[PDB]
């Protein structure tokens, strides 16, 4: 029958891993490096786009950074598809939980139950997992700024800086190095790009590689945007912080 | 040897090896004899004990008042087998008030067990089954195999050593057969063909087990010292 | 008589490739080239008909497809897992927006259903990836003209220009060398016919290629009058007279 | 290599190996023919006799489809069975929508797709039988064989199992002899002699002789068994014939 | 028992020069009894303004339905969704539910971003589309709103005289029903600004 | 409705009106109640229009079925087809079909299936509301083996009553010949069939 | 390597099982020919019955799906039958549901995404056969649509299918460069049957009685296959000229 | 509602009023009850609006996806058995009586269809409360080979009948033109017998007029930067 051509995506090898969560991580460090920054008054999301064409249009794509809700963010390393599907069941998630509670989703749960669907492709089913590993960034009234990562085990854990997809043991590195408590949003872009400009495999980094985002409360009276930045504001950053 | 895997499989020569090893489990369970004449038709078993113990297995099984049966290899698969011959005798009785044919039963047994040979997943019945009865055309004897082969026969015998009571059966042919309304004569006929598949063990009182159908008799069971007599 | 294929047929290696969409991709390279150019008034999308024999009526075979009036598609790869993906994007453009809010979806959503479904093709149980990469070109109010490539794993990118398949190689450095933001639709329709021209070795002319183009309204062909919204279809397939014009000026 | 391991896999020939594994099956069991006659048709069946202990006249092989369809096959015998059983549903929902009794080629196909369809996924095994069937419709008489692939064709005469070869060199000398027709009575006859000649490629063992037909005349284009006198004419007329 | 006039209530939207305004009282009552003077029946999705009447639990879900609506549209359209295409998310959303519908009469109210064209439209329960150039009337006092309208109202006026043509057919259709009044909005929209106005009414 | 169809030597005839109504105004007056569902196998439709249509649209679909696969079905393997859609949704339906045929081997036969899906075959059948009136005048008229010109006259006298006395019947009378020939289609004015 | 075994991408991004159910096609060594005339279509088969016990009216493969639509299979009689079957499901219901007939090129498109489908989903073979559609369709005209196993499907002028397909094809392509036209310009269907025949038979360098033949007509309202009888009408005319 | 159908020599004419009501009340005044189902198959529509709007445009929808899978032209045939088929399965529940008119390759097709499924043929028809009004014209003027100005005349004049003399319909004549081997033309308001006279008074009020309570800005954009 059928059974010979299973190749059993959700079981234990003899050490006690799950293979194909291992093998997707492997797939998951060859993508675009992605770095997350927490501030006192704000979050950074950078990421580094992967197929440099001179013809690829830039302003109209988005491979990168999605937007969840109002609040919330995603920076994204891996298949870009699987991503994709992910992303709408979280945006669903966040709009069910606004109808039925009339309030912003909180950021941890929104983490939570995209984690659980990840979780659940390793345990039952038999496809293979999401080979996706998610930077949340957002706020809510509770815990305020939070950064999360979300993997294709389905496990996620909340960080102060935090980077995805390729040479995140470097990146991790230079993050630990120049992070501080009191930092703050402006330091912190500064801190992303740097941090990218050293790490990224390409031999110089350019506004046309890069995707950025910020959520600061720093909008119009007590209020949270999100901004994803153009291809132009970003030259003006790579420009301001002395990268090009 | 690749082909053996599963039930789905032929083998290059057409054969089916599931099957075939369905088959040898009933050559590893304990000898069971069938045997008619015109008036009634037996049944008699070599039960098995695990250790001395333990209790003798039992291996008749009662289907309804004018028919049941023996086993010889899974007795689980018996049981589900009986069960469903059970029910099929009770579905017409209850919606066409009609005792179910011996050959009818036979009919149905082997659908029943055809199906799991030709489909993924499951597996073939791992055991062999001697139905007797008496229906409107006299008494019945019947061999089940879990192929889905049934044959209607004067007398058989299937499990371990049972080639030498179905020697003696295809011998003593012309005699038994003719054993008509004497039961008691009929079932020594029984118990002398079980006794040439015996090495070494004999006939105990808890060890034998007999049934018996016919004209005026419903199938009821004998065990223990109400075998005494046929010892 | 059941389909015991619930488990999926594309996993990851221990390299992190996902075999089965590298050789999809692969299957899209040996399809014959085709491409798609983006102006400043409209996109053009072209490939070439190669014609499996020359008794077989090429005209029957659509390499280029209408999906909404102001959207139209080219491929390279397997061909008949183009035309049932056509089949299907055609429909999700009615089921999924055009019967919710009473107007076609604009391009890149219509791109992003398409993407949806070839992704489905990736992990679903018992199922091969799509062998086929889409060059969807099309026009929407409030994003203008827009041309977009669609890979079997799902992943869809916008270009400026691009080609795919057979000679894409070539083909890309081609139009770099040659796209510019400032070009109008029939110098777009040139740069696609010299481009073209690279990677055809036989005939070259209005039978052996199909071209299309996303340009201004057409109320010629909207079959009826009397609905002032109604302006017609910015889809075009160019006559097989049309190209061969363009050809003499080439 | 590994092409025959599954079925519905076709190998780099462009066959099925399972269905020709099925095949093997097939020519493993028992002889059974078919005679197409004048008004009818005519099936015979060699049962081999294992043991003294096998009531006579009593494992009847041939079975009946509706009441104007008759069926025999060669291989494993539960498979026939499983077959004839569908025969009968596909016979019973077409009376009970059309009225009429099934046509015979009507009949044909419904198990050529569903034996087909067992060809098709590697969930099932192929039919381990070639069935050889056939009655009168309003057409007239039709005579079929269907193979474990689907594969059916209409004949003149049939014969399938281990003594297929010996009998198709029978049939094909009845064919060239009556090119006007053999009666239905000569068929039952002939159909003896066939099944007794076909016996010496099963010689070690004595065998039992079961015949049935339909016929227009003979039996009112119903399916009857042969029985009593008839059938011992039809067997002295074999003893005789191969002496 | 009637399920559209349990709850009671109004909405009136009419068009002026480069402007619409739509309207509506705040009552909620169960029958006889008023329960609420600070239901308002009027939201708003970015730009587009939807007003509803009829039975209150489906007014509440219904908003609390295209909010939701209307987050995913804009996070996967990237722009806010206009007046004519939420008219037929509407009809589509109300159509869905055919044989056992939202009891309500929606309106909906606002200024095409792009165009810059004023557009109303009203519905009925199971969603056929009324797409007015003068106005739309809604709820228990619609007999009432519908003879002030056709009597009080002309073609192309300025926002601040629009506001009052408006407002007096909701007062005066709201006075002779027994369940509506208890209150009044009025929403006057321009293309980039908004301005909404509490009505003094009588308080029975 | 009045409807009828008739054997006769060469074949089979069906006639009907051609009025359909809601409640007393008639909604067409040109209607065609003679419908086909093979070559030569036609139904006379009376009772729910939408019925009757949808009824003899499925049959059709099933007789085109079988003729791809069996080759031309009998009258009788059509009169069951309707049958087993009236009697199986005998709750749902308000259908009152005849059924009339032409084979070589049979000639012409006529079944008649009334609301509760029984099938009755019979040498004429007349049915529909307007039937009622003309039961005496069809028994005592209606021969066996008559003539085409003799069985159209029997059909074109027998509607003509029908007609006069029954309010839902009415406009032209239509009529189906179905021989070896092949198919006729006839029509009969109410200037004609009046005054007989 | 399982990626030969189901219809999943080998390396080379080919489907193998694809590929194997092509050869499954030239199986039964039969070729078959089409053509168009100007009112007609005409597609011409071999016919072999090598056993004197088979009954030869029933050895066909050519089939009736329609009224109006005939097809002829290459490939083994089992998978011929279930595709027939198909079709002539699809054409009915098509009826049924849309109010007309069914097209020739429709239900070669509707044939040719099962194909497809059997080529992406992996429990379901692909059928080995190659379909051959003939119709005179009310808005094409004279039509010829062909479906294989990896779900293709075109249009033809004319068309071979067989072991010998691309000696037919070829003596048919040099034709239609000589007449400079899409079709046999011929007002009978009897004469384009004959040159269907005639150009087989120059094709193949075989002669053919009226039993090595089998042959079936497509004309406006009908489709039918002509009798052992009616084909030796057409070899007599051939030899007389 | 008041529709109409009707043939001419070389293609079909269809007509409706623009009136809507719930009991006694007139809820549009320019209603549209000519429904495209495809460029050039049309259908004018009575009973139950929501119903005939959503039976059209799902047709329409499956129509031109079918359109699109055949590489061919819609047949009106196709839109009838599609609706009636719809219609028949609910059982009368969906509201929705049209007349549906068309050109095709085939020619030229007249047809109405009942909310139970049925459907009818015919040279003229008519639809909806004031269809008794409409057939009298129909049925005292109509003739075999009308030109297509005569055909129009008769349609609007059929119409008109049920605007002036039933209560369930009025205010103005719209009607749809499609001819063989022509673009088909829709017609809206193609007569405006029904304008308001002027008011004897203008209701304009002062401003100020109004009570107010408070006012306030509504802020409609999105969360601004800085
Ligand atoms: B006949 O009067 O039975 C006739 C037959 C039908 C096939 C045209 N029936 C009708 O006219 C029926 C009503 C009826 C009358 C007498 C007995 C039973 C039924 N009318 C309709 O079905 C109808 C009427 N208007 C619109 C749609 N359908
Ligand atoms: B006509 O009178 O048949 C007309 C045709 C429709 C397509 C505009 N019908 C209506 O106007 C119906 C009448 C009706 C009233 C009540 C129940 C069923 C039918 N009116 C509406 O559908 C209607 C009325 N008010 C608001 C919305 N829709
Ligand atoms: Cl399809
Ligand atoms: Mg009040
Ligand atoms: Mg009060
Ligand atoms: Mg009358
Ligand atoms: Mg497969």
């Amino acid at each position: 029958g059928s059974r010979r051509y299973d190749s059993r995506t959700t079981i234990f090898s003899p050490e006690g891993r799950l293979y194909q969560v291992e093998y997707a991580l492997e797939s998951i460090s060859h993508a675009g490096t992605a770095i997350g920054i927490m501030a006192s008054d704000g979050i950074v999301l950078a990421a580094e786009r992967k197929v440099t064409s001179t013809l690829l249009e830039q302003d109209t794509s988005t491979e990168k950074l999605y937007k969840l809700n109002d609040k919330i963010a995603v920076a994204v390393a891996g298949l870009t598809a699987d991503a994709e599907i992910l992303i709408n069941t979280a945006r669903i998630h966040a709009q069910n939980y606004l109808k039925t509670y009339n309030e912003d989703i909180p950021v941890e749960i929104l983490v939570r139950r995209l984690s659980d669907i990840k979780q659940g492709y390793t345990q039952h089913g038999g496809l293979r997992p999401f080979g996706v590993s998610f930077i949340y960034a957002g706020y809510d009234d509770r815990y305020g700024y939070q950064l999360y990562t979300s993997n294709p085990s389905g496990n996620y854990t909340g960080w102060k800086a935090i980077s995805v997809g390729a040479n995140t043991s470097a990146a991790q590195t230079l993050l630990q190095m120049d992070y501080k408590d009191d930092m703050k949003v402006d330091d912190a872009i500064e801190l992303a790009l740097k941090t990218l400009s050293k790490t990224t495999d390409s031999s110089a980094l350019t506004y046309d590689r890069l995707e950025f985002a910020t959520i600061r409360k720093g909008a119009n009276d007590g209020e949270v945007y999100q901004k994803i930045f153009k291809p132009q504001e970003i030259k003006d950053i790579l420009v301001k912080t002395g990268i090009t | 040897n690749n082909y053996d895997g599963d039930t789905v499989t032929f083998s290059p020569t057409g054969r089916l090896f599931q099957v075939e090893y369905a088959l040898e489990a009933i050559k590893q369970g304990s000898v069971t004899v069938g045997l008619r004449s015109n008036t009634h038709a037996v049944l008699v078993a070599l039960k098995r004990n695990a250790d001395e113990l333990s209790s003798y297995q039992k291996k008749i099984i009662k289907c309804d008042e004018h028919m049941g049966l023996s086993l010889a290899g899974l007795a689980p698969d018996a049981r589900v087998l009986s069960n469903y011959l059970r029910q099929q005798c009770n579905y017409s009785s209850l919606v066409f008030n009609r005792k179910l044919a011996v050959e009818r039963a036979g009919h149905l047994l082997c659908d029943k067990a055809q199906k799991n040979t030709q489909s993924y997943g499951g597996r073939p019945y791992g055991v062999g089954l001697l139905i007797i009865g008496y229906d409107k055309s006299g008494a019945h004897l019947l061999e089940f195999q879990p192929s889905g082969n049934v044959t209607e026969l004067y007398g058989t015998a299937i499990g371990a050593r049972s080639q030498g009571a179905k020697t003696y059966l295809e011998r003593t042919l012309d005699t038994f057969i003719k054993i008509d309304g004497n039961p008691d004569e009929l079932i020594k006929a029984g118990v002398e063909a079980i006794s040439q598949s015996l090495r070494d063990e004999s006939l105990t009182v808890d060890n034998l087990s007999i049934a018996i159908v016919g004209k005026d008799t419903p199938f009821t069971i004998y065990d223990g010292e109400a075998v005494a007599k046929y010892i | 008589m059941t389909d015991r294929y619930s488990f999926s047929l594309t996993t990851f290696s221990p390299s992190g490739k996902l075999g089965q969409i590298d050789y999809a991709l692969t299957a899209v390279k040996q399809g014959v080239t085709s491409l798609g150019i983006k102006a400043t008034n409209g996109v053009v999308i072209a490939t070439e008909k190669k014609s499996s024999s020359p008794l077989a009526m090429s005209e029957t075979l659509s390499k280029v497809s209408l999906l909404t009036p102001d959207i139209g598609a080219v491929y390279s790869g397997m061909g008949p897992d183009y035309r049932v993906l056509v089949d299907k994007s055609r429909k999700v453009a009615h089921t999924s927006y055009k019967r919710i809010y009473g107007e076609y979806p604009p391009t890149k959503l219509l791109v992003s259903e398409v993407a949806k479904i070839m992704q489905e093709a990736t992990q679903s149980g018992g199922v091969r990836p799509f062998g086929v990469s889409l060059l969807i070109a099309g026009h929407d109010e409030f994003n203008g003209f827009s041309l977009y490539q669609v890979d079997p794993s799902g992943s869809y990118f916008p270009w400026k220009a691009t080609a795919i398949g057979k000679g894409s190689v070539a083909a890309k450095t081609f139009l770099e060398k040659r796209w510019n933001d400032e070009l109008e639709l029939e110098d777009a329709i040139h740069i696609a016919l010299l481009t073209l021209k690279e990677s055809v070795e036989g005939e070259f002319n209005g039978d052996t290629i199909e071209l299309a183009i996303i340009g201004d309204e057409n109320p010629d062909l909207l079959g009826y009058t009397g609905i002032p919204t109604d302006k017609g279809p910015r889809f075009r397939k160019l006559t097989s007279q049309e190209i061969n014009d363009r050809l003499e000026a080439l | 290599t590994g092409y025959d391991l599954s079925n519905s896999v076709f190998s780099p020939d462009g066959r099925n190996f399972q269905v020709e594994y099925a095949v093997k099956a097939v020519e493993n069991g028992t002889t059974s023919i078919g005679i197409k006659c004048n008004d009818g048709v005519v099936f015979a069946v060699e049962k081999l006799i294992t043991s003294k202990l096998l009531v006579p006249q009593k494992n009847v092989k041939i079975q009946v489809v509706d009441r104007h369809i008759g069926c025999v096959y060669s291989g494993l015998i539960p498979d026939g069975r499983h077959l004839v059983n569908r025969g009968r549903e596909e016979a019973a929902s077409f009376k009970k929508l059309y009225k009429t009794p099934i046509p015979i080629p009507a009949f044909a196909d419904r198990l050529g797709q569903y034996v087909q369809a067992h060809t098709l996924y590697n969930s099932v095994r192929p039919f381990g039988v070639s069935t050889i069937f056939g009655g009168v419709d309003k057409n007239g008489a039709h005579l079929y064989m269907l193979e474990p692939s689907g594969s059916y064709w209409g004949y003149k005469g049939a014969a399938t199992g281990k003594g297929r070869q010996s009998a198709k060199a029978e049939l094909e000398k009845l064919v060239d002899h009556h090119p006007e027709g053999l009666s239905a009575r000569e068929a039952v006859k002939q159909a003896a002699k066939i099944i007794y000649l076909a016996h010496e490629d099963n010689k070690e063992k004595d065998f039992e002789l079961e015949i049935s037909w339909c016929s227009l005349s003979e039996t009112n284009g119903l399916h009857k068994f042969v029985k009593g006198d008839l059938l011992q004419e039809a067997i002295d007329f074999a003893q005789k014939e191969i002496n | 028992s009637d399920p559209s006039s349990i709850n009671g209530g109004i909405v009136v939207a009419m068009t002026g020069k480069d402007c619409v305004a739509i309207a509506c009282d705040l009552r909620l009552g169960s029958q006889s009894l008023g329960v609420s003077n600070k239901f308002e029946k009027i939201f708003h999705y970015g730009h587009v303004f939807l007003g509803i009447t009829g039975l209150a639990t489906d007014v509440t879900t219904l908003n609390e339905m295209f909010r939701y609506k209307t987050n995913l549209y804009k996070l996967k359209e990237e722009r806010a969704i206009e007046p004519e295409t939420f008219t037929q998310l509407v009809s589509s959303s109300l159509y869905e539910r055919r044989f056992g519908p939202y009891f309500v009469g929606p309106v909906v109210a606002g200024i095409n971003s792009k165009s810059g064209k004023p557009f109303i439209a009203g519905f009925d329960l199971i969603g056929c589309i009324d797409e007015a150039k003068d106005f739309i009337v809604s709820g228990t006092a619609s007999d009432q709103l519908f003879g002030m309208c056709e009597s009080l109202y002309e073609p192309n006026l300025e926002p601040e005289d629009l506001f009052e043509t408006i407002s007096q057919a909701l007062l005066n259709a709201a006075d002779r029903d027994a369940l509506s009044g208890w209150g009044a909005v009025v929403y006057i929209i321009k293309k980039d600004e908004v301005v909404k106005r509490y009505l003094k009414m009588r308080q029975d | 409705t009045s409807i009828m169809a008739v054997t006769f030597k060469d074949g089979v005839i069906l006639g009907a009106d051609s009025r359909t109504t809601t409640g007393a105004y008639i909604a067409n007056r040109v209607t065609d109640k003679l419908t086909r569902v093979h070559d030569k196998i036609w139904c006379c439709r009376s009772g729910s229009a939408a019925d009757t249509q949808a009824i003899a649209d499925i049959v059709q679909y099933h007789l085109e079925l079988y003729t791809s696969q069996y080759g031309t079905p009998s009258t009788e393997t059509a009169a069951s087809v309707f049958k087993e859609l009236c009697y199986e949704n005998k709750d749902n339906l308000t259908a009152g079909i005849i059924v009339a045929g032409y084979d070589d081997k049979n000639k012409g036969e006529v079944y008649t299936i009334p609301l509760g899906g029984s099938v009755h075959k019979l040498p004429y059948a007349i049915a529909g509301s307007g039937s009622t009136f003309i039961y005496g005048y069809c028994d005592k008229n209606f021969r066996e083996n008559m003539s085409k010109e003799e069985t159209v006259d029997f059909i074109k006298h027998s509607l003509s009553q029908a007609i006069k006395w029954d309010g839902s019947s009415g406009g032209v009378i239509r009529m189906v010949v179905l021989t070896a020939a092949g198919v006729e289609r006839l029509i009969f004015y109410p200037d004609e069939y009046e005054q007989l | 390597g399982y990626d030969r075994h189901i219809t999943i991408f080998s390396p080379e991004g080919r489907l193998y099982q694809v590929e194997y159910a092509f050869k499954a096609t030239n199986q039964t060594n039969i070729n078959s020919l089409a053509v168009r005339g100007k009112d007609c279509t005409v597609v011409i088969s071999q016919k072999k019955v090598p056993d004197k016990l088979l009954d030869p009216t029933t050895v066909s493969y050519i089939f009736c799906i329609s009224r109006t639509i005939g097809m002829v299979v290459n490939g083994p009689i089992p998978d011929a039958r279930n595709a027939a079957l198909r079709a002539k499901a699809e054409a009915a219901e098509f009826r049924y549901k849309y109010g007309y007939d069914m097209p020739c090129d429709v239900l070669a498109k509707r044939m040719a995404n099962l194909s497809q489908i059997y080529t992406q989903r992996a429990y379901m073979r692909p059928l080995g056969v190659i379909l051959t559609f003939v119709s005179v369709d009310e808005e094409l005209g004279p039509s010829i649509y062909k479906t294989d196993p990896a779900g293709y499907y075109v249009g033809y002028k004319a068309t071979a299918t067989g072991p010998k397909q691309q000696e037919i094809t070829t003596n048919l392509e040099n034709h239609f460069k000589k007449s400079k036209i899409d079709h046999i310009n011929e007002e009978s269907w009897e004469k384009v049957v004959e040159f269907a025949i005639t150009h087989m038979i120059d094709a193949l360098g075989t002669e053919f009685s009226k039993n090595d033949l089998e042959v079936g007509v497509a004309t406006k309202d009908k489709f039918f296959t002509l009798s052992a009888e009616n084909i030796e009408e057409r070899l007599v005319a051939i030899a007389e000229q | 509602t008041t529709i109409v159908g009707v043939k001419f020599n070389n293609g079909v004419v269809i007509a409706a009023d623009t009136r809507s009501t719930q009991g006694p009340i007139v809820a549009d005044k320019n209603c549209a009850k000519l429904h495209r189902i495809s460029p050039k198959i049309w259908c004018a529509a009575a009973g139950t609006a929501a119903d005939t709007e959503a039976v059209t445009q799902l047709i329409g929808s499956n129509i031109e996806l079918h359109s699109l899978y055949t590489s061919r032209e819609p047949r009106v045939v196709s839109a009838l058995q599609m609706l009636k088929q719809h219609l028949f399965k609910y059982q009368g529940h969906i509201g929705a009586y049209l007349i549906v008119a068309g050109v095709d390759p085939t020619g030229s097709h007249l047809f109405s269809i009942h909310a139970h499924g049925s459907t009818d043929v015919g040279y003229y028809l008519s639809l909806g409360s004031g269809s008794l009004a409409a057939m009298a014209v129909l049925e005292s003027h109509w003739k075999q080979d009308l030109t297509k100005e005569e055909a129009i005349k008769l349609a609007s004049d059929a119409i008109q009948a049920g605007i002036w003399n039933d209560l369930g319909s009025g205010s103005n004549v719209d009607v749809c033109v499609m001819e063989i081997g022509k673009d088909a033309e829709y017609l809206r308001n193609y007569l405006t017998p029904n304008v308001r006279e002027e008011k004897q008074k203008s209701y304009k009020f002062p401003r100020g007029t109004t009570a107010v309570l408070k006012e306030s800005i509504v802020n409609i954009c999105d969360i601004q930067e800085e």
